[PDB]
RNA sequence: AGCUAAAUAUUGGCGAGAGACCGAUAGCGAACAAGUAGAGUGAUCGAAAGAUGAAAAGAACUUUGAAAAGAGAGUUAAAUAGUACGUGAAAUUGCUGAAAGGGAAGCAUUGGAAAUCAG
RNA sequence: UUUCAAUGGCCCGUCCACGGACCAAGGAGUCUAGCAUCUAUGCGAGUGUUUGGGUGAUGAAAACCCAUCCGCGAAAUGAAAGUGAGGUGGGAACGCCCUUGUGGCGUGCACCAUCGACCGUAAGAGCAUAGCUGUUGGGACCCGAAAGAUGGUGAAACCAUCUAGUAGCUGGUUCCUGCCGAAGUUUCCCUCAGGAUAGCAGAAACUCAGAUCAGUUUUAUGAGUAUGUAAAAUGAGAGUU
RNA sequence: GAAGCUCAGACGAGUAGGCAGGCGUGGAGGUUUGUGACGAAGCCUUGGGCGUGAGCCUGGGUCGAACAGCCUCUAGU
RNA sequence: AAAACUUUCAGCAACGGAUCUCUUGGCUCUCGCAUCGAUGAAGAACGCAGCGAAAUGCGAUACGUAAUGUGAAUUG
């Protein structure tokens, strides 16, 4: 139970906040879990997604597929992963977006900006 | 409803969200260091004064008292 | 306090075992003997009773007393019957001879349809 | 006055016992309790 | 014992409060009907559902 | 009136007990008591302890209704009263100073036919403006 | 209760407060009644009728015969002699 | 005892036929010259208490069983006592998986199901 | 001649947290590009309009047509979801089948004929 | 279900007239303050915590606890100073008999009376809450009238307010079944419209098992075939505030 | 189901008004180990059943995400 | 007694947009706080994006600049 008067448990205000989130806040709502071998040797449970990270789709009609993210399409809360696509009628290939909570991360894109965060969130590297 | 509040409803500028509310805004004690150490950040002021042996008021209490045990 | 004041609370209108229908009402409680909201049937309402139920091709009878009526863990005393149908009828009625025998009919009736269910 | 057993964390009945308080012999009025609770359950409403 | 009190002794944690005394002494009417002190005096019972 | 107007479950027990006695004995006491259990609160006015003391010295006393207390009078006689309700002060005065208090279920155990019982009533005036 | 209304079944059819001597002995604590009433003691009680909410004592009722001192702002002419045979005196407040 | 129904045809509100805005449901007329309220010749018949059916054969289907609405199998277990006088009727929103559980259970308990299909 | 905290008021301002409230003819006039389209010389006045789908995957291509479009296909769990897009009532209309109709119809009771259902 | 035949059936609401082309949605005795009655609950010579204070960590606008006051009641009466309180009859229930019982005998609550006294008192009955209903005031069941007032904009008119202005009146007012069921008129008062008392219709509380009543007739008349009056037939349980 | 059960007899128009018992509506507390993508709610139907009635339940069709019985509270019913 | 026409019944289609479910909106209550302007405010008009007319933002430094924060986008 939220014992605080600081946070709102209104449904109305929680949906407005989710759908009025700026990119610098949508970037957190687009987190993904870490796979088991990543999770245990970094001691961290999840991470916000980043381009070039290697993920495998857990849930959906594209279950079990892997690939590299091309662009975290933040406006519509979607992830476009390479070599997963849907075929249009005319013959073009328009990739469909998977949600950041339906995919797990098996390989990271380590950078000095990310390395500080990992040890920041109680981790080890 | 007012044009003024319709402005920032149809605007794109984020609000000035100010995070202030605290349930049980029991103000913590400054002033005397002795009392500030031996204050109870949960119990009420009239309990704390009587716990320390300090008369909260010299005048009669215009209501009930607290009787927890017979 | 006693069986009648409890009756006018659990029994008459509100229980967790009552089913009011088009013109009447049933009594869902497992330990019932007629399935109806009646004093001679409702245990929540009344003291010591006896009724039977069915488990996995087998029958069991439940009994209670008055000194123990305040301790719900061991309040009901169960007896398992897995021998035969006509034996079950005799195993039940024999144990209720020292007991008021108005509801032996309902008890004996229940075993029959429980037995019929096992056949069907 | 009757006694009631006191139960340990494991579930074993402890040796101590307490006597049943007189309040448990109070009258049971399902007509009164509803009349009070009907009004008391009204005392947190917000106006509209 | 002090939160509620007794029917004849005031509660300690509520002032001048005594428990409500029961309207009726014994709550067993069906035993009152079927007790000797009434069954000895009651006149002979009529029949049950009566023949047409 | 075929049933009391009160949802008091304990009252329906008294009526149930005294509906049995009304039709199963010739005791005109029982019929009178059963009828008075049906009457409303306005028709069951209170009687006082003192008034009862006067009426006994002017046998169990029976009054359907309440028995209040009279503070004006000081030393209470020994009495045996049976009423629907007792005020706390009246009950202490009857019990401590002398006799004992009863109830209509106990009174049926004592005198099912009402033998040796006086059926008193309280002044039915209420306000009576004019 | 708009469910039980009549419109529901009509859808479809168009400063001197007074005290008396009988109540006088009750103003004193119940404890000291049991040790001043009916006992012959030299000390008499004091019933400060002022400090209970009355300014006058009236003559209704009979008197237990224990001499008692009664403090009043006012007293009836037939109140004060009734306590005289009771052995007590009226003490008038300034 | 058999069944006799004192009337089969339903009661239709007056002029319900003439108007689509007037429902086909009975409302008692209140006019003071209403031939329907004054029960003239060849007018529609107003419901009375006289039409009420026999008490021993009321709420009974033409096979002499009172319809008890059943939502799950634990309701059919209640009709265990009354298989000879109550007919179990499946609720209209019970899914296909539960429905066969109820029908099979009722068949085992010997309780007729009105809409077993 | 003078000053002065607090307790007190607060349909506006800056924010919050709620609700036995309303649920798109409701609730603010405005859930939407609303004090907007619009009207009046002017002061003033002032609306209607929410919902494809999990994702546009918004219908490739052929064919008929100048075009609009249609017909095949194809997308989808579903096109009885095709943007005139959730559900899709009644009035109202078109066709099909059945029936009756000579200056009324509608209804009621009782039965036949045909249709249909049960036990 | 549809059609057919036999018999029947004036179009609904409203007050001829007014309303009604058809359909869907919306749409009218509501909230609130005071008072009155009734029923229920709590307490009872008391009663009422919620102006406040205490307290509440978990939904903290809730629940829970309480000090002093205060409201109503506990005493009236006078304009005001001032003062300031039974026995007889019945009669509910019980006991009691003779031997059932009847009847007698006691006992007598309520209340009714007579017959008594005290200044209205006579051995206090209220207080709070909730519900129902009635009524008064708030927009006041819904809609609807001709003016006016303020402040403006044009050149008296116009505009937004007051404003949901004013109703003695017009129109509408939403579900079912059951029970009971009138008067349609005297009486008076009454400038005015009305107000009445009574009757009819009901709901509660209490007497006699009655010779108590009767839209009835007799008996006896008295007076002028009729008239009124009082005193057996027949039916009915009749009563009362 | 003492609010029950049973026997008996009489009576049935009904405006103004008087009186009791029920049907449906939105929300609240409780309850039903309640119903539901194996199809909730709605909607439709020359399908069936129940009630004197307001109304209710159901088969089939259509449909796509929530709903209801019971005890009580409340009303913009 | 044929067809049409008229009417009723059923099926399908049209029209229409009710019902249901939803809902970044309303309304109502409570809470906290005090901050416009001659240093040019409120309001008005013009104007700016690679492609914008509305709305938003913004002012010829024009859908922004500096600073700090986050740490890889924006999206038609």
């Amino acid at each position: 139970m939220k014992f605080s008067r600081d946070v709102t448990s209104s449904r109305r205000k929680q949906r407005k906040a989710h759908f009025g989130a700026p990119s610098s806040v949508r970037r957190v709502l687009m987190s993904a879990p870490l796979s088991k071998e990543l999770r245990e040797q970094y001691k961290i449970r999840s991470l916000p997604v980043r381009r070039d990270d290697q993920i495998t789709v857990i849930r959906g009609s594209n279950k079990g597929r892997e690939g590299k993210i091309t662009s975290v399409y933040r406006k519509k809360f979607l992830l476009l992963i390479e070599r997963v696509t849907r075929e249009k009628a005319n013959g073009a290939s328009a990739p469909v977006g998977i949600d950041a909570s339906k995919v797990v991360i098996t390989k990271l894109h380590l950078d000095k900006d990310r390395k500080d965060l990992i040890v920041r969130k109680g981790g080890k590297v | 409803a007012n044009p003024r509040q319709r402005n920032k409803q149809r605007s794109g500028k984020p609000r000035l969200t100010r995070r202030n509310a605290n349930k049980k805004a029991k103000a913590k004690i400054y002033g005397n260091f002795v009392i500030q150490q031996n204050w109870d950040k949960h119990a009420t002021l009239r309990q704390n004064y009587a716990r320390l042996g300090l008369l909260a008021t010299p005048n009669y209490v215009t209501g009930g008292v607290e009787k927890l045990y017979p | 306090q006693q069986d009648e004041v409890i009756w006018q609370v659990v029994g008459h209108e509100f229980c967790s075992y009552r089913i009011k229908g088009e013109a009447q009402n049933f009594c869902r409680n497992e330990y019932n003997v007629t399935g109806l909201c009646n004093r001679q049937s409702c245990p929540l309402a009344n003291s010591r009773y006896a009724t039977v139920r069915e488990d996995n091709g087998k029958l069991y009878l439940y009994m209670k007393t008055i000194e123990r009526a305040h301790f719900p863990s061991k309040l009901w005393q169960r007896i398992k019957l897995s021998k035969n149908y006509a034996k079950a009828l005799e195993q039940i009625d024999q144990q209720l001879l020292y007991w008021p025998g108005r509801q032996i009919h309902r008890c004996k009736q229940r075993l029959t349809r429980l037995t019929q269910y096992l056949l069907k | 006055r009757p006694t009631v057993s006191i139960y340990n964390k494991d579930g074993s009945v402890s040796s101590e016992t307490l006597a049943l308080p007189f309040v448990f012999k109070a009258p049971i009025r399902p007509d009164l309790v509803r009349s009070v609770h009907t009004a008391v359950a009204k005392n947190k409403r917000q106006p509209y | 014992d002090s939160v509620f009190g007794s029917t004849t002794e005031v509660a300690q944690l509520k002032k001048n409060y005594f428990l409500p005394e029961n309207i009726i002494s014994n709550a067993d009417v069906t035993r009152l009907i079927n007790s000797d002190e009434i069954q000895s005096i009651v006149k002979a019972a009529g029949p049950s559902r009566v023949k047409r | 009136r075929s049933k009391p107007a009160s949802e008091n479950v304990y009252l329906k027990l008294l009526v149930k007990l005294y509906r049995f006695l009304a039709r199963r004995t010739d005791s005109r006491f029982n019929k009178a008591i059963l009828k008075r259990l049906f009457q409303s609160k306005t028709n069951r006015p209170p009687i006082s302890i003192s008034k009862i003391a006067a009426l006994t010295s002017r046998k169990t006393t029976v009054v359907v209704g309440t028995v209040t207390d009279d503070e004006r009078m000081l030393t209470v006689p020994k009495l045996s009263i049976a009423a629907l309700r007792f005020t706390k002060s009246a009950r202490a005065r009857i019990l401590k100073a002398g006799g004992e208090v009863l109830t209509l279920d106990q009174l049926a155990l004592r005198a099912p036919t009402g033998s040796n019982t006086v059926l008193v009533r309280g002044k039915k005036h209420a306000r009576e403006a004019y | 209760p708009t469910h039980v209304s009549k419109t529901r079944k009509l859808r479809g059819h168009v400063w001197r407060p007074t005290v008396n001597l009988d109540r006088l002995w009750t103003l004193l604590p119940n404890e000291a009644r049991d040790k001043y009433l009916g006992k012959n003691t030299e000390v008499a009680p004091v019933i400060n009728v002022l400090q209970s909410g009355y300014g006058k004592v009236l003559g209704k009722g009979r008197l237990p015969e224990t001499p008692v001192i009664v403090q009043t702002r006012y007293v009836s002419r037939r109140a004060e002699e009734k306590i005289k045979q009771a052995g007590g005196v009226v003490e008038l407040i300034a | 005892v058999n069944i006799i129904k004192k009337r089969t045809k339903p009661f239709k509100r007056h002029q319900s036929d003439r108007f689509k805005r007037v429902g086909e449901s009975w409302r008692k007329p209140r006019g003071i010259d209403s031939c329907v309220r004054r029960r003239f010749r060849g007018t529609i018949s107003m419901p009375k208490i006289g039409y009420g059916n026999n008490k021993k054969t009321r709420y009974c289907m033409p096979n002499g069983l009172k319809a008890f609405l059943v939502r799950n199998v634990s309701d059919v277990e209640l009709l265990l006592m009354h298989n000879k006088t109550y007919a179990a009727e499946i609720a209209g929103n019970v899914s296909a998986r539960k429905r066969v559980e109820i029908v099979e259970k009722a068949r085992a308990l010997g309780v007729k199901v009105t809409n077993a299909g």
